[PDB]
């Protein structure tokens, strides 16, 4: 089940997130979601089992109190340290994708976090819907490191 | 393979060979420039394939293209062809920025004359840190693309 | 000053928290010089904003203000002066994208970590590169 | 005394004891959330957390792992140190008012 | 801060501890074991036999 | 209509604003109207007389 992936019909990706796996991966990168530190360890120490070693990036939000966001712990199962050798690129458009001002605003200034950008295995806009991880769609998250 | 039935994907490959090989501390080059380096590569692949007649030997080097000595391949062939003109609209893409901020564009190679023209102590330091600073193409960018 | 990339003052024009409770875009407009603005998101649990108001913008880099090989990231002591300590809310995050607007306008793409951001200049905005790290830093 | 109980995983620790990831049998959540708690209080602690790995089998992972000042072998003992005064604050101070009423 | 969990009409905010050092850059309330015994208090409600109700 | 004036944390909304299950036909139908049933290409032909 390493090497079937993949569907030999058209090449999608057939082994991904079912229907629960992507409803709880939305509720963390949605965009009013910010974690302190000892939260966020907890959350980082479940999607292992105490084994990864993980190196914790620098906190968005700083000044007033030291927040994370959804996003800087979802960058975290894709490269958790140096040691893994996971680096990607990937630019996706999601299942609602509500269209900015049309000329002027690119594709990633939408009205939601909608169109999606990843640089070197960090989030950087977009959420997780089904069109970034489940199946049908041939770019979504596990077909890139596949 | 990848989408619309190629094995490419030329817009994720290139975003993935830019940012596995970024830096600014490296140069950078011309629009002249990165061609003969993709022509370097390519170059030596294309004549490997001889191009033979229907009857065993080579076939005159004029009117190729006739639809009577198309042997045992061509899309091989017409697939080089797709991978150098995706360059080569990206390649004018640098001179039409250089060219309307200020500079000169030399998408044209120059001859055998002053070699190193090098319009850096030219245009004032203003301009340097305009058109790189927006974006810019490695050496290395180019080999590890193709 | 030695580490500021980048100061001006921005009178606030629109808040439109759209289908959100916690964070709004904002829109701005710059009071000294009459070209650049930008869109930026704020979570105003904690800095709350109103509309037509002024505030500063002020991208620094390492407020360290001068001048252990775990690769993770530590905070400051409790007793250091340093930048940052007179204004009401920072932020940090990267640059991704640059891309011109027109004619002597290019616009600048910063991400904090989810919260986007988008000013555009006009070669004024000159020592914005594309480094890793810059941080945002506002008073009311 | 007895050895099958709390013990390093050699196979995801450092060079040194900063970062230690151990293995304790026939403890649930009871301890190991409350011994989170008392660790993340100290002001070495960068990351402690903890994952059952199983619910058919019955053994808790404990994560612990901090900055360059104290081993993190050192950091838990002091902190399941710190887990028995938690209580002593809590079992007299409850006593005393029982007997007052 | 301020431990009060916010009760709206569909959510509920800040549960969660919010009591350790390294939350903000003032590193405040590391363990001390004096600056917990003055806090802790307990107050003893309706107590009989076959039931009990104390606050911690 | 039902999909804009409907606030965030509707439970049946944010799990079809991802891919999950459900759909915004699925949901119509729960709160506004079930529409005309087909049977077959035909809109439900006479029963008798």
């Amino acid at each position: 089940v390493k090497n079937n992936l993949l569907t030999p019909k058209s090449g999608e990706p057939i082994i991904a997130a079912t229907q629960d796996f992507i409803t709880g991966s939305y509720l963390i990168s949605h965009k009013d979601s910010f974690y302190d530190r000892a939260t966020l360890t907890q959350l980082l120490s479940m999607m292992s089992d105490g084994i990864e070693h993980f190196d914790i990036p620098p906190p968005a939000i700083m000044k007033p109190y030291y927040l994370w966001t959804g996003k800087q712990v979802f960058s975290l199962l894709i490269k958790p340290n140096h040691n893994s050798p996971v680096v990607i690129n990937l630019d996706a458009k999601n299942k609602v994708f509500v269209p900015p001002k049309s000329k002027s605003l690119p594709n990633e200034m939408s009205q939601n976090d909608g169109f999606v950008i990843i640089r070197g295995s960090q989030i950087l806009s977009g959420v997780m819907d089904k069109s970034v991880l489940g199946d049908g769609k041939k770019h979504s998250v596990f077909y890139t490191i596949l | 393979m990848e989408g619309n039935a190629q094995p490419v994907n030329f817009n994720r490959s290139w975003d993935h060979a830019y940012n596995i090989t970024f830096n600014n501390q490296d140069k950078g080059l011309l629009p002249y420039a990165i061609m003969e380096t993709a022509n370097e590569i390519l170059g030596p692949l294309e004549e490997r394939l001889v191009r033979y007649d229907n009857s065993g030997c080579l076939v005159k080097r004029e009117d190729l293209n006739k639809a009577e000595y198309v042997d045992q391949y061509d899309a091989e062939r017409d697939f080089y062809h797709s991978l150098r003109e995706y360059i080569n609209g990206k390649a004018t893409a640098l001179a039409n920025l250089r060219k309307s901020r200020g500079m000169l564009g030399l998408l044209e190679p120059p001859a055998k004359e002053l070699q190193g023209i090098d319009p850096d102590e030219t245009v004032p330091d203003n301009v340097k840190t305009s058109v790189s600073q927006l974006y810019r193409i490695s050496e290395k960018s180019v080999r590890k693309f193709l | 000053m030695s580490n500021t990339l980048f100061d001006d003052i921005f009178q606030v024009s629109e808040v439109d928290p759209g289908r959100y409770n916690k964070v709004c875009r904002i829109e701005a407009a710059s009071t000294t010089q009459d070209q650049c603005k930008l869109t930026l998101d704020i979570n105003v649990e904690l800095f709350p904003v109103a509309a037509q108001d002024s505030l500063t913008v002020t991208i620094a880099s390492s407020l360290n203000l001068e001048d252990s090989a775990t690769r993770s990231w530590r905070p400051p002591q409790a007793g250091d002066r340093s930048l940052a300590d007179d204004y009401d809310y920072v932020m940090y995050g990267t640059a991704y994208k640059f891309e011109e607007v027109s004619k002597d306008l290019i616009a600048v793409y910063y991400s904090f970590g989810g919260l986007l951001m988008r000013l555009e200049g006009n070669y004024r905005n000159l020592n914005n590169l594309k480094q890793e790290n810059a941080y945002l830093l506002i008073r009311r | 005394p007895d050895r099958e109980k709390i013990k390093l995983l050699t196979q995801a620790t450092s060079e040194d004891g900063t970062s230690a990831s151990f293995q304790i049998v026939e403890e649930d959540h009871t301890l190991g959330n409350a011994l989170r708690y008392v660790i993340m209080k100290n002001p070495d602690v960068e990351f402690c957390g903890y994952s059952i790995p199983h619910p058919s089998e019955n053994l808790l992972n404990i994560r612990i792992q901090t900055y360059g000042e104290t081993t993190a072998v050192d950091a838990l003992q002091k902190g399941l140190k710190d887990l028995m005064d938690l209580c002593d604050v809590v079992e007299s101070k409850f006593t005393e008012k029982i007997k007052s009423m | 801060m301020s431990n009060i969990v916010g009760i709206e009409y569909n959510r509920v905010t800040n549960t969660t501890s919010t009591d350790f050092p390294g939350f903000s850059k003032d590193a405040e309330n590391e363990w001390n074991v004096e600056k917990f015994k003055k806090d802790f208090e307990v107050n003893i409600s309706s107590l009989d036999a076959r039931e009990a109700n104390f606050d911690l | 209509v039902c999909i804009n004036e409907l606030d965030n944390w509707n439970a049946p909304l944010i799990m079809a604003t991802c891919g999950s299950k459900g759909s915004t036909l699925n949901v119509s139908q729960m709160v506004a109207v079930v529409g005309q049933q087909i049977i077959s290409g035909n809109r439900v032909p006479d029963g008798f007389q």
